[PDB]
């Protein structure tokens, strides 16, 4: 009989479980118990460049001064930069406003400023969006290197309306 | 034999001598061989009926046993050779959780499922109905309370009455009428497993009547050997006479000549045709690695039925017993040769190969033979081997008493 | 029973965290995987305690506060001096949606290409305290939802050869299953 | 059954480069001392899978079959997981201290230190070795090759000034004269496949013809237009005869008149094609190689140049011999070697071992405890290419980098890291490489070099000079050794050397010429077989059996060999013998299969004089292909000649079958009682073979068995002709020396008395026939006979035009293997996954990482089939639909590895409704041709025509 706190019975599982290695499951042979072993340091795959500026207080303002956006005008006026701001950013920062968000109303954690207060260039978003400034985190795990620049053009349009 | 079946089902078809080229051999060979055997009884009880052949009355009952114990043997091969037989139920068009996933209705393998399952089903109720007045004559003996109960259950409430007999006769006439079409159509559907192919040596139009003629021929040859030993063991030689034996021999002779005509028909057409692939296929049978299968097959089928033209050979229980056995050997090769010689040689010379069976191919066949005899042998000690309702309607019409009375 | 008591109800239903935030690989890859423990820190560097108006009749505040600390043991965070240690252990989650590995389902061309809402395949996920499989996934639900839907041909330039055709010839729009060919034994399990 | 519990493990810390479900590609290179290539490594979330080719403006060295199968060496559980010292498990610190102290003692005593290696074409490795030598007063560096080519190197060095090989361009010549060349094989690291094939296509009324002179029979012979059986004592004389014609000279050549009748013709034609001809020869004699240089200079052909010399082979048979002698003669101290295996490859290894007994601190770097690792002091655990860093210069003007793709599985250490630690250099080899990268890379350091994989470096032609080639000609003509029966050693496409001793894909991979697998053998011509009473035979179960034989040499013998009577294999008086199978250390008895023969490589010469005797028993062979000849079936491989192609209408060389109507003839494809389906829109696919480019199609097989998870079957269960392969290469000989000679015997035939004797003689292939290859896979038919008879409806067709094969409704009633007239359909019989009857890479847990997760693994009773690349083309449509684009021109061709991995441009995959692809321009041709059009099955794969002359 079928219970709900345990999976149901099966009739001759010929090809149900895996012989190959589907990505996130557990195995026995590997270094850890995982199945997601880390790549070697210093290597470069096809279609990716490493970011050449180090962490904050010495590489922050060096990235703020001389670092530019490698996009074109066909890609900026597409609306895809707004959709990424609709997902990953309204939870702390405001959607049309700045700092109002969804979570300083509920008072879960405080200390989110506006965009009038801090002057930010188009290369100073990209250094914070990959590393975080003391209360953010690395959003490089979520967004890709083509897509952080699509967000940075949209944030500049939000400061100009303020 | 059962042990061998379990072994190969649980360990793999690769234990058989099958090849990547030759996917069929000995499995379907024995399937169609048993199917051919199981057409004899449905001819004797239906065709001879339709042609008012009085002499069939002493055979009909044992002839029925021959089909119900042989179609069953054939029914094992469609399952045993399967790669994943526990999923066989998918063959049926049953509503399911796969978005009502169905079967197609274009394959002769499916047509075969319908042909065999309905052939058996119909023949089972046919011969069973004929037992009602014979079980009645056993329940009325009731020598033990056990047997009393057994036959009172095996028989239905068959108190033989005017009306009951009237209807009984009509039912048997209808079913005989339906049975002859089944004899033909069922074996034809089996025949189309090869006739509908694209393989040279198989693609043809002669098979639908050809294989049927062969089925009649091999079926009667089998029946005749059992009647010969039966009339001595059971002491029923006063019912199975030399006239019954002679008539069996005559029919075999006739169908043998039909088969012979079909052999020369195929050879003529092959020559007449401009297709090199068809001609080569026949050359391969005449001369090649399986020449001995082909020529021993031809020797048996060509000459065995021709001895029956000589009265001194035809009217001999000794001679006809031997010949009747021989026929079954030749017919086994008939089925074997067609399947194997046409597959190990075909389009693209790089795919040419051989074929040799293993002990588990042989063993399964032996098992079906053994099972056949277990069933038939038990039958002979529990069932009324000669229909009483039938014989008692001819005792006054024919026999060595009443004829002598008529002559004086 | 998951090893942590994670709640899709407080996060996705009361805080209105957007659905693509934690599960981020739905747009690109075929496996919209479980979010790794780096997403469990950039929101939870500043959230140590939970609340006072969120504990229920079944669940207390001290049940939550002593279980959010288990997230700190998996990563290595220390509450006192606010710094990473060097001892990490991953969290063994229990996967509740499974298919046999002859099928080929891909979340990427099935959410981003066809604009399907994220509650019509896995249920109303924001109103669940613990996670529940909602649909049955057994081969007659994949076919049935393909019978009654439309491919999106307005925006894609891949369909300009097909959609500008047959509006002059046959018809205005086509269903997914019986028109584009999405009911063939080599497109789903090969 | 309850059904198991599945768990999933996300990261504690996820790296930026890794996205679950997204494959990554890395630019790496390979060079193992024998094989070499530029390639891409496809990786999963942490590990490498199937090898791709690197084509970023440096597509000069594609991977061969041996390289494609090399991934199994990474995931081989039989590797030295931990280094040993004095036979015991030890640390690397123990190894480091042992080596350093022995070097100190050697310095104090004034001993000998020798490093052994093999052709390390590496600017930075060589520099590091130089530094070692600079620090150590008495270090000698010496290079050891298994199969040597020092005679060629001496000829080039003494004329141009360096030890390097001429990289010939076979696409820049019209007449190819080959005397023992074998350039389509392993000759000088044969990578000339594309160059040759490019000149075999009749674009106009032109085509490069090939003259093959040889003792053995090889692929270049099969791909030749003319082939002359010739022994090595005749070849040397023939070479001088060529010389006397191209270069006006009078040298008294002694050569058979019938041989002169052909040699002279070829030489005069070669001479006539000034600047458009090429002389290539593989005679193991510096003087012969010098004459080749002289002739190619006289021809002044475009194919000959020293601007980019080949740096791949730089050994010496004189230096190695000196080394061996000194080990036994004098006192030799610490010897360190890496990738060197004299015991088993060295013919004089018995003396090598006695030399090892006289040396101290023997250090050997390897992957396995082989025969030399055994007789040593320190067994060092080396990384397997993808576990290491490096750089390779294949040619004179190039530089490339090698990236690791997987973090070290076992406890290994790089050879260069060891050298750095004994030299006293801080850091590691990677850091060393970084420091020395700016010396070559003038552009961006890593971002534009590691990312792409290669870097272009300029070069210049080498100066020539005066040399008495006339003297060399007279020396060669005077040279003569005419005795009795001789043999020639050779390498295989599946077995280059002993680096793949236990590789199941290369053990199973059948020989492209003889069509056998899992074993070694001896090649004897039928004219010799009749003298020695040797033979082979087809038995009742379908496989082959054959006699045994004994090879005797001066002061030695083999006592048990397995001969195969290849009719044209040997010219006359010669024997073929493959070298490289007899290994016994550190491997299972299922892999310990074959004969070594390296003991017969006396003085590094491939040609040896022998005595052949018949033995007692009979051997069984795992033979893949049965019949040797083609029965005159011109409807399979249509061939014609160039002048017919040029002057006659297609009706006379590419004729399609006709069917009679109302007393009228019509193309057979127009007769149809049924109605067709509309596949005019939405990506109708095809696939295109041209038979001229099919040289051997070797690496096309292994790449198709890489995604599709086809299991490995042993020697038995292939011996019964029950193997598992999705595509196959054929082999069709002839009777009476031509394919048109097997169409004159058949069309002239009588009634039933001669046709029982001609069809029995047309399966015995005559002496020196013509060879033809034909790749055969499942062409996805339209009126497919394999469809309609499946009772459980597991097969169907798509709108694109495939044959979709579901692995689910297939309840194995084995019909559809029968109605395929091409008969390419592989039912599986046992369970190949996890049982102990098949102890190959499918069984063990460490070796189930090659298997990609996108294709399922079959269990029992279900059939499988060479489908079109569905698991790639469903991703190419996917990656062109999210963006909002139309699929490009050559985007379908680059994804299906049946076509995107072959060397030449033979296989072409792609779209047809797109009228600008490569397939749509090939389908509209005068060579349009299907297999078996009279069957009426409408295939989707079309062959062209063999246009030989
Ligand atoms: C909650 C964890 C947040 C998320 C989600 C996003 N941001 Fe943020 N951001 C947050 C805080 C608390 C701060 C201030 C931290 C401090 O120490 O002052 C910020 C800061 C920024 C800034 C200004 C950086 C600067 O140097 O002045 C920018 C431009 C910014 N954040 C952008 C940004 C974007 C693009 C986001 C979506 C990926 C985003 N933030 C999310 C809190 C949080
Ligand atoms: C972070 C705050 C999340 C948000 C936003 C969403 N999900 Fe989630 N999800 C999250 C975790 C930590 C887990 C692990 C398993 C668990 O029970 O905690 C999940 C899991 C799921 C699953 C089931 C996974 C499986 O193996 O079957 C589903 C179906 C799922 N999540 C759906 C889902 C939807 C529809 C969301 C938008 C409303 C969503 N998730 C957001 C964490 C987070
Ligand atoms: C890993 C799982 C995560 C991630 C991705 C986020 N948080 Fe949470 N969070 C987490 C745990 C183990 C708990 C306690 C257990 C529970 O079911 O509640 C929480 C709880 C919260 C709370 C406190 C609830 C309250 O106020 O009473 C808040 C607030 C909260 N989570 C917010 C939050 C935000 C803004 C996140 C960024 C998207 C976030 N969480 C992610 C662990 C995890
Ligand atoms: C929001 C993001 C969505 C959307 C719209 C759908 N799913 Fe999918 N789903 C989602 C998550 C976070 C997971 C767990 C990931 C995992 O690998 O377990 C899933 C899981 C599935 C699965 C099981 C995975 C597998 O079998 O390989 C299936 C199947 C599945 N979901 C199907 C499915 C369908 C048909 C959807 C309709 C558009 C769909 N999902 C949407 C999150 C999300
Ligand atoms: C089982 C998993 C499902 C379920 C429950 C749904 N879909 Fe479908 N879907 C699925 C596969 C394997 C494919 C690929 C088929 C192909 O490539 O032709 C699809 C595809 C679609 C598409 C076409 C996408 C395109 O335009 O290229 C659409 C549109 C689509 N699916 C819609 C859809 C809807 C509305 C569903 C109900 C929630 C749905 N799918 C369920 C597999 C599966
Ligand atoms: C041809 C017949 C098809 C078609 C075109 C598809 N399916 Fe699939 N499928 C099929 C069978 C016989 C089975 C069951 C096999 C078994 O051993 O149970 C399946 C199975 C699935 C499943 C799993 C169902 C379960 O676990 O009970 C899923 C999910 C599934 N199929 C999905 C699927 C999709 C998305 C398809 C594209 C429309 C599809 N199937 C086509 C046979 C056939
Ligand atoms: C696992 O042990 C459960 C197996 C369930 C089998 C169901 C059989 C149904 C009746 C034939
Ligand atoms: S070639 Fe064989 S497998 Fe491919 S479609 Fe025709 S019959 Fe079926
Ligand atoms: S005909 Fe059908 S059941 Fe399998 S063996 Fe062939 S797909």
């Amino acid at each position: 009989c079928h219970n709900n706190s345990a999976p149901n019975y099966q009739y001759f599982p010929n090809m149900y479980e895996s012989v190959a290695y589907e990505p996130y499951t557990e195995a026995k042979i590997f270094k850890g118990g995982k199945e997601g072993q880390l790549p070697v340091e210093g290597t470069i795959n096809r279609g990716f460049e490493p970011y050449e500026y180090e962490n904050s207080t010495a590489g922050y303002e060096l990235a703020k001064a001389n670092l530019k956006s490698p996009l074109t005008e066909e890609e900026k006026n597409s609306g895809k930069g707004k959709e990424l701001f609709e997902i990953y950013c309204i939870s702390c920062h405001g959607a049309a406003g700045n700092g109002k968000g969804k979570l300083v109303e509920r008072e879960k954690f405080l200390g989110v400023p506006s965009y009038k207060d801090r002057e930010i260039t188009e290369g100073s978003i990209f250094h914070v969006e990959t590393y975080g400034l003391n209360a953010m985190g690395s959003h490089a795990n979520q967004l890709s290197a083509h897509e952080r620049w699509l967000v940075a053009d949209y944030v500049l349009k939000l400061k100009s309306q303020l | 034999g059962l042990g061998c079946i379990i072994y190969t089902v649980s360990t793999g078809i690769g234990t058989w001598g099958l090849n990547k080229t030759v996917g069929w051999a000995w499995d379907i060979t024995n399937f169609v061989w048993w199917v051919g055997i199981g057409h004899a009884g449905t001819l004797i009880s239906a065709v001879l009926l339709l042609f008012r052949q009085r002499w069939r009355m002493a055979i009909n009952r044992s002839a029925e046993a021959m089909t119900i114990f042989s179609v069953v043997q054939a029914g094992l091969f469609p399952i045993i050779h399967m790669g994943r037989p526990w999923l066989a139920y998918w063959v049926l068009p049953i509503p399911n959780q796969f978005g009502s996933l169905w079967v197609n209705f274009n394959s002769p393998l499916l047509w075969d499922v319908f042909a065999i399952s309905t052939y058996l089903s119909v023949s089972l109720v046919f011969w069973w109905t004929g037992l009602l007045p014979d079980f009645a004559m056993l329940r009325d003996r009731a020598i033990t309370p056990f047997n009393k109960r057994v036959y009172s259950i095996l028989s239905f409430g068959w108190s033989g009455r005017a009306k009951d007999w009237q209807r009984f006769e009509e039912v048997s006439l209808v079913l005989a009428g339906l049975a002859t079409p089944l004899v033909l159509s069922v074996h034809t559907i089996v025949s189309m497993d090869f006739a509908t192919s694209v393989i040279p040596g198989w693609h043809t139009t002669i098979f639908p009547p050809y294989f049927v003629a062969g089925a009649v021929f091999s079926g009667f040859a089998m029946v005749n050997t059992l009647l010969i030993v039966m009339r001595k063991v059971s002491n029923l030689e006063a019912y199975i006479t030399l006239q019954h034996i002679e008539l069996m021999n005559i029919i075999i002779m006739i169908t043998g000549s039909i088969v012979g005509v079909a052999y020369i028909t195929e050879l003529f057409v092959a020559w007449y045709s401009g297709v090199e692939y068809e001609q080569y296929a026949f050359l391969n049978r005449a001369t090649g690695p399986y020449w001995w299968a082909y020529w021993s097959m031809m020797t048996c089928n060509v000459f065995s039925p021709q001895f029956m033209w000589f009265k001194k050979l035809r009217t001999s229980i000794m001679f006809s017993f031997i010949i009747s056995i021989v026929v079954n050997i030749g017919m086994w090769f008939e089925r074997f040769v067609i399947i194997v010689t046409s597959l190990h040689r075909d389009y693209l010379p790089s795919s040419w190969t051989m074929f040799s069976p293993t002990f588990v191919d042989i063993g399964i066949f032996i098992g079906t033979i053994g099972f056949f005899f277990v069933l038939f042998l038990l039958y002979s000690r529990t069932f009324p081997v000669i229909a009483q309702a039938e014989v008692k309607t001819i005792l006054k019409g024919t026999g060595d008493n009443y004829i002598r009375e008529r002559a004086n | 029973i998951q090893p942590i008591h994670y709640s899709h109800k407080i996060h996705a239903g009361d805080n209105e965290i957007n659905c693509k935030y934690c599960h981020s690989a739905a747009r690109v890859s075929k496996t919209a995987g479980i979010p790794s423990l780096n997403v469990c820190m950039n929101c939870h560097k500043n959230i140590s305690e939970v609340a006072e108006t969120t504990a229920t009749a079944e669940y207390s505040k001290a049940f939550y506060d002593a279980q959010i600390q288990k997230l700190y043991d998996a990563v290595g965070w220390d509450k006192t001096k606010q710094a990473y240690t060097g001892k990490t252990q991953p969290v063994k989650w229990v996967r509740i949606h499974n298919l046999p590995d002859f099928v080929y389902f891909n979340h990427s061309q099935h959410v981003s290409v066809a604009g399907v809402e994220c509650q019509t395949c896995h249920g109303p996920v924001q109103e669940f305290e613990i996670m529940k499989q909602y649909s049955k996934l057994t081969m007659g639900w994949c076919v049935d939802c393909h019978r009654k839907t439309d491919v999106k041909m307005e925006g894609n330039a891949y369909y300009e050869k097909i959609h500008a055709e047959l509006s002059k010839k046959y018809g205005v729009e086509k269903l997914t299953a019986a028109q584009m060919g999405g009911l063939e034994c080599g497109k789903c399990h090969y | 059954c309850e059904g198991p519990v599945h768990k999933s493990i996300p990261y504690v810390l996820q790296p930026e480069q890794i996205i679950p479900g997204v494959a990554d590609y890395y630019a790496t290179t390979v060079f193992d001392g024998f094989d070499f290539a530029n390639l891409l490594v496809k990786t999963r979330e942490g590990r490498p899978i199937k090898i791709e080719n690197n084509t970023i403006a440096g597509a000069k060295f594609s991977a061969n079959a041996r390289i494609h199968a090399s991934i199994l060496g990474l995931y081989d559980s039989m590797r030295l997981k931990e280094p040993k010292l004095d036979g015991k498990n030890s640390s690397w610190s123990a190894v480091d201290l042992k080596i350093k102290s022995s070097l100190a003692d050697a310095k104090a005593k004034g001993g000998q230190v020798v490093l052994l290696t093999n052709t390390l074409a590496s600017p930075t490795t060589e520099k590091l070795i130089g530094e070692f030598i600079a620090k150590n007063p008495n270090a000698k560096h010496v290079v050891y090759d298994a199969v040597s080519s020092s005679d060629a190197l001496d000829a080039f060095e003494t004329v141009y000034g360096e030890r390097a090989l001429v990289d010939y361009d076979f696409s820049k010549a019209s007449l190819i004269v080959s005397v023992g060349a074998d350039f389509l094989g392993d000759w000088q690291g044969g990578g000339y496949d594309a160059g040759y094939a490019k000149g075999r296509i009749p674009q106009n009324g032109k085509m490069s013809r090939h003259f093959q002179f040889e003792s053995n029979m090889t692929l270049s012979g099969a791909a030749a237009d003319k082939r002359v059986p010739m022994t090595t004592a005749d070849q040397k004389q023939a070479l001088v005869q060529i010389y006397n014609i191209v270069v006006g000279a009078s040298v008294p050549v002694s050569l058979d008149a019938k041989f002169k009748a052909e040699v002279v013709k070829a030489a005069q034609q070669l001479k006539a094609a000034g600047t458009k001809g090429i002389l290539v020869s593989g005679i193991e004699d510096k003087n012969a190689q010098l004459l080749v240089l002289a002739i190619n200079q006289a021809l002044a052909s475009e194919a000959f140049s020293t601007a980019g010399t080949r740096q791949i082979r730089k050994g010496s048979n004189a230096v190695v011999a000196q080394l061996i002698k000194d080990m036994n003669a004098g006192s030799v101290h610490t010897l360190i070697m890496s990738g060197v295996n004299p015991v088993y490859t060295l013919a004089d290894s018995a003396s090598f071992v006695s030399g090892l007994k006289k040396v101290k601190t023997s250090v050997a770097f390897s992957l396995k405890e082989d025969e030399t690792a055994a007789v040593s002091t320190i067994a060092a655990a080396a990384p397997h290419y993808l576990e290491s860093w490096g750089d390779v210069e294949i040619t004179k003007g190039t530089y490339s980098l090698t990236q690791p793709t997987i973090r070290p599985i076992f406890d290994t250490k790089q050879f260069q890291d060891v050298l750095l630690s004994v030299n006293g250099t801080p850091g590691n080899f990677y850091d060393y490489l970084k420091a020395n990268s700016g010396a070559i890379i003038a552009g961006s350091s890593w971002n534009k070099v590691l990312h792409d994989g290669i870097f272009v470096v300029g070069s210049a032609a080498l100066a020539g000079g005066s040399y008495d080639f006339a003297g060399a000609a007279s020396l060669l003509s005077k040279a003569k050794s005419s005795g009795e029966l001789e043999l020639v050693l050779y390498t295989k496409t599946g077995m280059g050397d002993g680096q793949h001793a236990n590789n199941p894909w290369l053990q199973e991979f059948p020989d492209p010429i003889t069509r056998v697998s899992w074993d070694n053998y001896v090649t004897v011509s039928n004219a010799d077989a009749k003298k020695f009473n040797l033979s082979n035979e087809i038995v009742a179960n379908g496989g082959l059996n054959g006699s045994y034989a004994t090879i005797t040499t001066a002061d030695g013998n083999k006592l048990e060999n397995v001969p195969v009577i290849v009719q044209p294999g040997q010219a006359v008086g010669t024997v073929g013998l493959a070298v490289g199978y007899g290994r016994k250390a550190a491997l299972k008895e299922e892999m310990q299969v074959g004969i070594n023969a390296y003991a017969l490589y006396k003085n590094f010469n491939s040609v040896q004089s022998i005595t052949l005797a018949k033995a007692n028993g009979e051997h069984e062979f795992a033979c893949v292909q049965g019949q040797k000849t083609l029965m005159g079936r011109g409807d399979i491989i249509k061939e014609t000649t160039l002048e017919i192609f040029n002057t006659q209408d297609a009706k006379h060389w590419n004729e399609q079958p006709m069917v009679s109507l109302d007393h009228q003839e019509v193309e057979a494809t127009t007769v149809d009682l049924w109605e067709s389906f509309d596949r005019t829109t939405g990506h109708h696919f095809n696939l295109s073979i041209d038979l001229n480019a099919c040289t051997g199609c070797g690496a096309c097989v292994i790449a198709c068995h890489a995604e599709n998870n086809v299991p490995v079957v042993g020697k038995a269960e292939v011996r019964r002709s029950r193997d598992m392969h999705w595509l196959r290469i054929d082999r069709y000989y002839s009777s009476e020396s031509t394919f048109e000679g097997d169409n004159e015997r058949k069309e002239g035939i009588a009634g039933l008395s001669s046709s029982l004797s001609t069809f029995n003689e047309m399966e015995k292939p005559g002496d020196n026939p013509q060879v033809a290859f034909q790749p055969v896979m499942c062409q996805h038919c339209n009126h497919a006979p394999c469809e309609t008879v499946c009772p459980v409806a597991a097969t169907s067709h798509g709108r694109q035009g495939q044959n979709h094969m579901a692995y689910n409704r297939c309840v194995g009633t084995r019909y559809c293997a029968n109605n395929c007239p091409y008969k390419v359909r592989r039912f599986n019989w046992f369970l190949y996954n996890k049982n102990s009857e098949f102890d190959y890479h499918m069984n063990d847990d460490l070796g189930r990482m090659v298997l990609n997760p996108d294709v399922n693994v079959r269990s029992r009773g279900v059939m499988e089939k060479c489908s079109f690349c569905i698991q790639s083309t469903q991703a190419v449509i996917l990656e062109a639909k999210r963006q909002g684009r139309v699929v490009g021109k050559d985007e379908f061709n680059n994804a299906c590895a049946c076509s995107a991995a072959c060397s030449s441009g033979a296989m072409v995959f792609g779209d047809v409704n797109d009228k600008e692809s490569e397939v749509a321009k090939l389908a509209e041709s005068e060579r349009m041709y299907h297999l078996l059009e009279h069957v009426g099955t409408k295939p989707n794969v079309f062959y062209h025509v063999k246009v030989r002359n």
